[PDB]
């Protein structure tokens, strides 16, 4: 049973690695988005 | 006497002038057709029997806005040849407005200004309204200012303008036009006031709680500022602010003549009832970074001279109290070489309310014009934009096509960098 759980851990690590690789590839160029403004908070004397 | 000539160049100038002239007609009681059913002599003439002709001039190379004026409700106010119109727009090109298209209309505007200034015996200055981004409001304003300087000379030349915003701007070739026009504004303008559209939007959104403000509200606020500027000429008060002494008190060095306008109180109707609009609180609100009329933080700069234009139910006692409280505040910082930095003018006429306007009726108003060092930041960011677009020589051929050289851009950038160096030198203490 130890071999099965070691293979399970290896599979989980491989899946995490490929998911992280896909995320890194996606994060290089974000997708085109458009919405409302979200104005910046005004600055006050302090 | 005490006459002033208003000049409106480009679409921005023409629309701001529409706002200003509606405001003045409301103030002096003149109906839009020119009849009153004294003090109007500052801005209005007299023609025969019961006619008040504004001492203005409307110059634009495209006919659309001028034809809006010629057909609108103020068509009887101006005489037809006062509103000057070209054929082809400058098309956001400094070169077109300054060399190619602007040269066929300049003689007519110059002799129109000549005849307009011959009718007045006490001419004090010109109010030139334009924008720093458009081709007309940049190039033709430069041409007109240099002709007025070589022609009129010692007369003051006040200049109102719409500086391009740091972020929210509506032109692509805007930094080129701004740098080119400031290269001549530095020497041909005695005092150039700066207004930013983004700051007007922010003020309208926070204070005047308008979700969707258009250009008419921006022009209404600018017109209120100009009316507060000229109230001393057009009215009487405890302390009067002539244009010449205003320029003397506000401008410490010949190249440093770019103060920041700001107006207070700007409030909605429903917000006005619950506010005790005292002199001290509006004076404090004038120094507030959120209420600044150009998107720049005064905290990062140091004030050099600020003129206070009180109007309404104001007594000099509480003005002195408010100025002392400002002097005690550490956030507001002044240069060490200006022990006193306040020019104060109290007027008796309260700011009127334009029908349909978004500003509430107020007993008191303040229009501060502070010549701070904070504008160096906006100027430097405009220089950064110009440098980015100029490293690749983008859009330059559109200027070289009709009368520009690369040397003009290089000279303008060098002059602007010298201006920044001058502001840095006057910022540091001794
Ligand atoms: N505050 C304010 N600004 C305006 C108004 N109309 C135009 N502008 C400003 O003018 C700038 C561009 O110049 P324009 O006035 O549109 O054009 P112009 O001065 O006639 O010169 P051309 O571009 O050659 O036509 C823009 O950045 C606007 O911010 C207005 O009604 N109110
Ligand atoms: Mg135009």
């Amino acid at each position: 049973g130890d071999q099965r759980k070691q293979m399970l851990q290896k599979y989980k690590e491989e899946k995490q690695l490929q998911k992280l690789k896909e995320q890194r590839e996606k994060a290089k160029r974000g997708i085109f988005k458009v919405g409302r403004y979200r104005p910046d908070m005004p600055c006050f004397l302090l | 006497m005490r006459e002033c000539i208003s000049i409106h160049v480009g679409q921005a100038g023409v629309q701001i002038g529409n706002a200003c002239w509606e405001l003045y007609c409301l103030e002096h009681g003149i109906q839009p057709d020119g009849q009153m059913p004294d003090s109007f002599n500052t801005f209005f003439s007299e023609t025969g029997a019961g006619k008040h002709v504004p001492r203005a001039v409307f110059v634009d190379l495209e006919p659309t806005v001028i034809d809006e004026v010629r057909t609108g409700t103020y068509r009887q106010l101006f005489h037809p040849e006062q509103l000057i119109t070209g054929k082809e727009d400058a098309a956001n090109n400094y070169a077109r407005g300054h060399y190619t298209i602007g040269k066929e209309i300049i003689d007519l505007v110059l002799d129109r200004i000549r005849k307009l200034a011959d009718q007045c015996t006490g001419l004090q200055g010109f109010l030139v309204f334009h924008s720093f981004g458009g081709g007309t409001g940049s190039g033709f304003t430069s041409l007109l200012m240099e002709r007025l300087s070589v022609d009129y000379g010692k007369k003051s030349k006040l200049e109102f303008s719409i500086y391009p915003a740091p972020q929210v701007s509506t032109a692509v070739v805007e930094p080129y036009n701004s740098i080119l026009t400031t290269h001549t504004t530095l020497e041909h303008s005695d005092c150039a006031f700066m207004v930013d559209n983004e700051a007007i939007y922010d003020i309208c959104r926070r204070n005047l709680d308008i979700e969707r403000p258009t250009y008419t509200n921006l022009n209404r606020l600018i017109s209120q500022i100009v009316s507060s500027i000229t109230a001393s000429l057009r009215f009487d008060g405890a302390l009067n602010v002539d244009l010449t002494e205003f320029q003397t008190n506000l401008v410490p060095y010949p190249r440093i003549h770019f103060p920041l306008a700001t107006y207070a109180p700007v409030i909605s109707a429903e917000k006005a009832y619950h506010e005790q609009l005292s002199v001290a609180e509006i004076t404090n609100a004038c120094f507030e970074p959120a209420n600044q009329m150009v998107k720049c933080d005064p905290r990062h700069g140091k004030y050099m001279a600020c003129c206070l234009l009180y109007r309404g139910d104001v007594v000099p006692k509480d003005v002195n109290a408010a100025i002392a409280t400002i002097k005690t505040k550490r956030s507001i910082q002044f240069v060490d070489w200006c022990p006193t930095g306040f020019k104060v003018g109290i007027n008796y006429q309260p700011p009127t309310v334009v029908p349909g306007g978004d500003l509430a009726k107020v007993q008191r108003a303040v229009c501060m014009l502070s010549n701070t060092t904070a504008i160096a930041e906006a100027w430097a960011r405009l220089d950064h934009k110009f440098d980015l677009m100029y490293a690749k020589r983008a859009f330059v051929h559109w200027y070289v096509g009709e009368g520009m050289e690369e040397g003009e851009f290089s000279e303008a950038r060098e002059d602007m960098a010298a201006l920044e160096k001058d502001y840095e030198e006057v910022g540091v203490d001794s």
